[PDB]
């Protein structure tokens, strides 16, 4: 381009070529799980009387 | 005989007569698979009674 644009492109480039900063990203995924089943049940079977 | 009840006296009686002299248990064991409650039989002389709950 014209020397006028060369000097304009030279500032654009210098701004645009800036050392892009780096990012360290730690994620922390914590899960905790449990639970309590209970099955208690009583059956009475009698020949004479009846069964449950 | 009714149906709302877990099992029918039919399958029970037949199974008990089929379980005699070391018979099978498949038939009867399949009836009693999902049953849940108090099946109480009573014999006063000749009238048989089956209560389901």
């Amino acid at each position: 381009a014209q020397p006028d644009v060369m000097a304009e492109l030279e500032q654009v480039v210098a701004k645009l070529d800036i050392r892009r900063a780096q990012v360290l990203v730690e994620a922390i995924i914590v899960e905790i799980a449990d639970g309590d089943g209970l099955n208690l049940g009583v059956q009475w079977a009698n020949t004479n009387g009846g069964g449950t | 005989q009714f149906t709302n009840a877990g099992p029918g006296i039919g399958s029970v009686a037949i199974a008990a007569k089929d379980y005699k002299d070391n018979g099978t248990t498949t038939g009867l064991a399949k009836l009693a698979e999902n049953f849940n409650g108090m099946a109480a039989g009573f014999y006063q002389g000749n009238w048989a009674m089956l209560v389901t709950a």
